[PDB]
């Protein structure tokens, strides 16, 4: 009902070589085409992923920035106050990075501010401005 | 099997069942109730045994209804109706055996038997057991046919068939005990040499015979499974399914390659799209770096438009470094992947040029067995005798195979150098017509009631007739000798005085140099008590090598076995023989295959007798008149010694049915 393991006779397959007498061979010989154009087309990436391996040399190590370590307090100070609405301008609402901008405040607080001193830091209007670009 | 049942099986009988011939026989025993079956059954079983135990005397109906015991033995008619049932149809008293009752004094009607070989013998045998007047005519100046014998010195060795195949259900197990026979087994273990006269290692040599064998059941799935038998109206032979398979094979091998491979172009392609992301990356850090750096360089104190602005351009570019490691797992990941892909490549060929060479030895010895190039044997049907095999170690015959017929034509009227060359069959006898071999002028005519045709199929299929039939064969006859095939096998006689060869090894082969070539000399048997080597031509080859000397051939064998053993170990023979059996004119080959676009049926239709037509028109219809038997005319068993006896004794019972009447049916 199986053919033996490691036979491969599929019934499209038999058509397949039995066409013609040179059938079997002009297949055979397709498949020989196939294999070369792959393998070269192989050493071709094989030589431009070696070119642009090359360009990142030295990797990003001379542009790295040392961990800055801060305990996070929760007072605001104004200067703390005037980066925060800096960072809403130019962040929208991404608060992780508004958090990483202020340094000593954690997301949740960034979004505590967003509603103590929404009126008077005028949120709203800073939001639309960082909605238009 | 043992018992009572053994003898059934040992007869090729079922013990628990009637066979077809049976009901022919007993249609009222068969039809009966199922009680009287098994009494039938048993009486049969036990005769089959008391005749099986010994076969040296023969077994009187008297003899047999006294070791029956009641209730068996109550029902004398049974038992006369099983006991010669059985010894018409040669399932007892037949070989050679010792008569309780010695023959009639007068015989009843005639009979020409053409060919002397073994079934010619076994029917006549049969026939003259029968009383009746039994002629054997040969165109040889010995008997056997294509059982032959080279004897020279005490060198002894087969040029015909010498390999008995196993003695489980097999009539020459009988005759064995009848004559005596060396039987010694064939121990199977085949080391195989290449050209270069090295062994072939166990890694090869297994691995090669396992794709063999893996090769064959796949056409049988092409054939049975998928319906490939036929091909642009033709039928397909086991040649063509082999190359099929061989090429979907090769296919499928490249098949995975290319698969393979397109696993790695995605994956570079991948880490192409990954590296271009990376550098891009890079040069926005190169870029805000510079950016945070000029922007940091300000010094303090600042207003905090320029504070926000070193702390963002901090931000942006621990971001992006961020982004960059991450890639950079990404790509560790992906730079391992192709490491192992390229690591476990799949397996480079199908087959190596070696392999190939090896692979075509196992199709040679295939194509020995058989006969025939493998392009000609039916896909379909080429293994239908499978199912009948006898069971037991394969056995050669140390004194020559010769010595059955011999013992056979013992007691029998034989007509040697008598070229039978017409056969006249009318509604009221026949007439035979022959000349001597010696002398083709010496005509002879010989009368008779009915004639037994052994020719050979090679011999009937020779166009232009060598024996002409009057009138002719029928058309069902005749096409069934066209379709079917006759094959041809030859064998090389090496006659040493050293022993030089691995005494404990039977046989061991010779790979060829090429697939056309694969038959020449393939194969070696170390058979024999004296140093004799036997060497095979089989397949394509052996057509070809009847085309060359003896001289020539022996060369290539000395060559062959030269590199097997060293210049030095292998003397010139001392004796030397080559066969031609499709040169012999008595045979035209060697025996029977199945043909593609042949079948089984085709070995029934051989055997079917010929009836005349009425000689006054409004008579009735007639007798017939000639009869068929050998290797070729018995569809279970052909293309053996085995099956032309049993052929024999067939139409022996048949004849003697028609001529002698069977009171046993009643
Ligand atoms: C030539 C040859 C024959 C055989 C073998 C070898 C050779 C060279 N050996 C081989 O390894 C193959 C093998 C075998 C073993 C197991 C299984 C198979 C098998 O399954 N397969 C499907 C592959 C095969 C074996 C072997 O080991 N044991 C074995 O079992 N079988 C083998 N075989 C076959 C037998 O040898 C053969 O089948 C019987 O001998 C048949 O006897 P026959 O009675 O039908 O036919 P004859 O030819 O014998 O008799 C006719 C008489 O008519 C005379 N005649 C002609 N023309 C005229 C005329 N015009 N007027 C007057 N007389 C005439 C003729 O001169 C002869 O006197």
């Amino acid at each position: 009902r199986k053919p033996p393991k490691g036979m491969f006779l599929s019934q499209e397959d038999v058509e397949a070589v039995s066409a013609n007498a040179t059938a079997a061979t002009t297949v055979l010989r397709q498949l020989d085409m196939e294999l070369v154009s792959v393998k070269r087309q192989i050493q071709n990436i094989k030589q431009t992923n070696s070119a642009l391996k090359e360009k990142l040399d030295g990797g990003i190590e001379p542009y790295r920035l040392p961990e800055v370590i801060q305990k996070c307090n929760a007072r605001w100070t104004t200067e703390e106050q005037l980066l925060a609405v800096q960072a809403i301008r130019k962040y929208g609402r991404d608060f992780q990075a508004i958090s990483d901008v202020i340094g000593n405040k954690s997301v949740v607080q960034v979004k505590n501010f967003f509603v103590n001193y929404r009126r008077r830091f005028n949120i709203d209007e800073v939001l639309q401005e960082w909605e238009a670009e | 099997p043992s018992g009572v049942e053994g003898a059934a099986f040992q007869s090729r009988l079922p013990h628990d069942r009637m066979t077809s011939q049976e009901a022919a026989c007993f249609p009222d025993i068969i039809s009966g109730p199922q009680q009287t079956q098994k009494v039938f059954l048993f009486i049969r079983n036990r005769t089959l045994q008391l005749w099986l135990d010994n076969p040296k005397i023969q077994l009187t109906f008297e003899a047999t209804l006294q070791q029956l015991e009641a209730p068996y033995n109550s029902d004398t008619v049974l038992v006369h109706r099983v006991h010669s049932y059985l010894e018409r149809h040669g399932l007892i008293n037949f070989g050679i055996y010792k008569r309780i009752k010695p023959l009639p004094t007068k015989k009843t009607g005639k009979v020409i038997i053409i060919g002397s070989g073994v079934s010619g013998l076994a029917a006549a045998r049969q026939l003259q057991s029968f009383g009746m007047d039994v002629t054997l005519l040969e165109a040889r100046d010995r008997v056997g046919g294509r059982v032959a014998t080279f004897r020279k010195g005490n060198y002894v060795a087969d040029l015909g068939a010498m390999v008995v195949t196993g003695l489980g259900g097999n009539p020459m197990a009988v005759v064995s005990k009848q004559v005596n026979m060396e039987l010694a087994k064939i121990k199977q273990k085949c080391p195989l040499y290449e050209a270069n006269g090295q062994a072939v290692p166990k890694e090869k040599d297994e691995m090669v015979e396992q794709e063999f064998n893996r090769l064959l059941e796949a056409t049988s799935y092409l054939s049975h499974q998928l319906d490939f038998n036929v091909l642009n109206n033709k039928p397909v032979s086991l040649g063509q399914a082999l190359e099929v398979v061989i090429q979907l094979q090769e296919k499928h091998v490249k098949d995975e390659q290319i698969e393979h491979w397109k696993k790695i172009v995605k994956t570079q392609e991948e880490l192409k799209e990954l590296l271009n992301k990376m550098v891009n990356l890079k040069e926005k850090i190169k870029e805000l770096h510079q950016q945070y750096k000029e922007a940091s360089e300000v010094k303090p104190p600042r207003d905090i438009t320029a504070e926000f602005l070193v702390k963002s351009k901090h931000r942006d570019l621990t971001a992006l470094c961020k982004e960059y490691d991450e890639l950079a797992e990404t790509q560790g990941k992906l730079e391992e992947k192709l490491q192992e892909l390229e690591a476990n490549p799949p397996s480079d060929v199908y087959l190596s040029s070696r392999d190939r060479q090896i692979l075509d030895w196992h199709f040679a010895n295939l194509e020995f067995a058989n006969a025939t190039p493998l392009s000609t044997l039916s896909l379909k049907h080429w293994d239908q005798d499978d199912d009948f095999e006898f069971t037991g170690s394969h056995l050669t015959v140390r004194n020559g195979y010769s010595c059955v017929p011999v013992a056979l034509a013992e007691g029998l009227d034989i007509k040697l150098n008598t070229a039978v060359r017409q056969v006249r069959y009318t509604a009221s006898g026949c007439e035979v017509i022959a000349v001597n071999t010696r002398s083709t002028s010496q005509t002879f005519i010989y009368k008779c009631d009915a004639v037994l045709c052994t020719l050979p199929l090679g011999v009937l299929k020779q166009q232009p007739p060598a024996v002409q039939f009057v009138p002719p064969l029928p058309e069902w006859k005749t096409s069934a000798v066209q379709r079917m095939g006759f094959g041809n096998l030859n064998k090389v006689v090496l006659c040493f005085d050293r022993v030089f060869w691995d005494p404990s090894v039977n046989l061991f082969g010779h790979v060829g140099s090429t697939t056309a070539s694969r038959g020449e000399l393939f194969l070696f048997w170390n058979l024999y008590k004296a140093p004799i080597l036997l060497a095979l031509v089989a397949g394509e080859a052996a057509g070809i090598m009847e085309n060359i000397s003896d001289d020539v051939i022996v060369g290539r064998c000395l060559a062959i076995l030269k590199g097997i053993f060293g210049s030095s170990a292998v003397p010139q023979p001392k004796e030397t023989v080559v066969s031609r059996w499709r040169a012999d004119p008595w045979a035209r080959g060697s025996y029977s295959y199945v043909a593609a676009g042949s079948s089984g049926n085709d070995y029934d239709l051989m055997a079917q007798p010929i009836t005349p037509g009425p000689s006054i028109p409004g008579a009735p219809q007639p007798i017939p008149r000639l009869f068929f038997a050998g290797e070729h005319t018995i569809r279970n068993y052909p293309a053996t010694v085995h099956g032309a006896l049993l052929s024999g004794l067939r139409e022996a019972g048949r004849i003697a049915d028609q001529f002698l009447g069977a009171m046993y049916t009643l």
